[PDB]
Parts: C-alpha cells; sequence; structure tokens
C-alpha cells in the first residue's frame, strides 16, 4: 500500500540557531510528494531495506507500536541496533 | 605514537592485519611475530585523538578556569 509524504521529514540539519534566514543545504532528505509505503497489524513488519535512512511515522492511539531494530543482518553476527519506547522514556 | 618493543615484543603473534574509519572483521589476512630482536621492525603503539568539532554542545574540554560573566 502507498501514499503520498507531501512535505514530511523536515529536521534541523546542524545543532545552531538562525532566524529570519533562507539557509540552503545538502543533506539526506526525505523527496517531497514522494511515495510512502503504508503497513497494518492484520497479520506486517519484513526486514525493510533501510537504503540512505528512513523517515518513519505511525498514526496512534493505542500505543502498540513500541520500538524499531536496524543492521546488515539482524542476526546476533552483527550489533543490532534496538530501540523502545515504552511506558514514558525513549531506551536504547 | 611511541616505541612498545618492551611490552608487545617476546615473539607476539596478536597483530593480525589486512573508507575513512572502516572496520572489517582468499583472504587478505596476515599478522605480526614481533621478538625484541626486531628497529622499524618492533612494535609501536598509537593513539589518534580525534576531535569532534562540531556545533554540538562541548564535553571535553582543556584544563583552562572559567571567570565570572561580564556584560554591557
Ligand atoms: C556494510 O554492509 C554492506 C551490506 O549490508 C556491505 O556490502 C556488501 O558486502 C557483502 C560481503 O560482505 C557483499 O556480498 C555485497 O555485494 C556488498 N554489497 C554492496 C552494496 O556493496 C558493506 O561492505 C558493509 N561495510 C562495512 C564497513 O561493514
Ligand atoms: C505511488 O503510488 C501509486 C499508487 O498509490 C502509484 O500509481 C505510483 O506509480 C507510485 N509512484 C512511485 C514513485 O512510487
Ligand atoms: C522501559 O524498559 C526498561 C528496560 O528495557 C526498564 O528499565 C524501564 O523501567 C521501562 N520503563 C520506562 C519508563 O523506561
Amino acid at each position: 500500500a502507498y501514499t503520498n509524504s507531501f512535505t514530511r521529514g523536515v529536521y534541523y540539519p546542524d545543532k545552531v540557531f538562525r532566524s529570519s534566514v533562507l539557509h540552503s543545504t545538502q543533506d539526506l532528505f526525505l523527496p517531497f510528494f514522494s511515495n510512502v509505503t503504508w503497513f497494518h497489524a492484520i497479520h506486517d513488519n519484513p526486514v525493510l531495506p533501510f537504503n540512505d535512512g528512513v523517515y518513519f511515522a505511525s498514526t496512534e492511539k493505542s500505543n502498540i507500536i513500541r520500538g524499531w531494530i536496524f543492521g546488515t543482518t539482524l542476526d546476533s553476527k552483527t550489533q543490532s541496533l534496538l530501540i523502545v519506547n515504552n511506558a514514558t522514556n525513549v531506551v536504547i | 605514537a611511541w616505541n612498545s618493543n618492551n611490552l608487545d615484543s617476546k615473539g607476539n603473534y596478536n597483530y593480525l592485519y589486512r573508507k575513512p574509519f572502516e572496520r572489517d572483521i582468499y583472504f587478505p589476512l596476515q599478522s605480526y611475530g614481533f621478538q625484541p630482536t626486531n628497529v622499524g621492525y618492533q612494535p609501536y603503539r598509537v593513539v589518534v585523538l580525534s576531535f569532534e568539532l562540531l556545533h554540538a554542545p562541548a564535553t571535553v574540554c582543556g584544563p583552562k578556569k572559567s571567570t565570572n560573566l561580564v556584560k554591557n
């Protein structure tokens, strides 16, 4: 399944304050109006590629989505990042 | 970097060798065997200190000491 990303995934490129200015920068961004892939809890979390990087989102209220997993092979034969967001905290 | 023939020679065979800051685990595997008898042949210890001069908060600083702040 797919939908339009519109403007999403703009982020502060560097930790510098600037104001009233049109700063120009070369970096990894989610391209404007690009298709996102969309997924559901009805019997859907296979190993995606990560490419140059991932924008992610969820629309929520249940808070059933509680983390992310990353690497090359994800099978102990390399170190694998686990992120959790349980109860109140990001935990890594 | 500094000579370590006094520590890292016996011989010492543990020193296997093979993008910026790449790490990796026919193949290019080769190793030393350092003996104190080895002079450019001797083991040298190295530390490369790389300094992250990004715009983020500072966290390693030199032995300097602050003044009071002065304004206007
Ligand atoms: C980072 O990971 C990629 C794969 O996730 C590595 O590139 C692949 O390396 C295997 C053998 O290790 C090859 O069979 C593939 O053909 C390679 N793929 C590509 C796209 O080149 C890459 O070497 C890894 N780099 C580091 C520093 O770990
Ligand atoms: C985006 O998704 C639509 C269907 O929702 C498809 O027709 C279109 O080709 C897709 N475009 C890209 C760039 O993935
Ligand atoms: C989240 O999980 C960690 C262990 O993974 C635990 O220490 C912690 O109490 C949990 N709750 C919060 C609010 O972090």
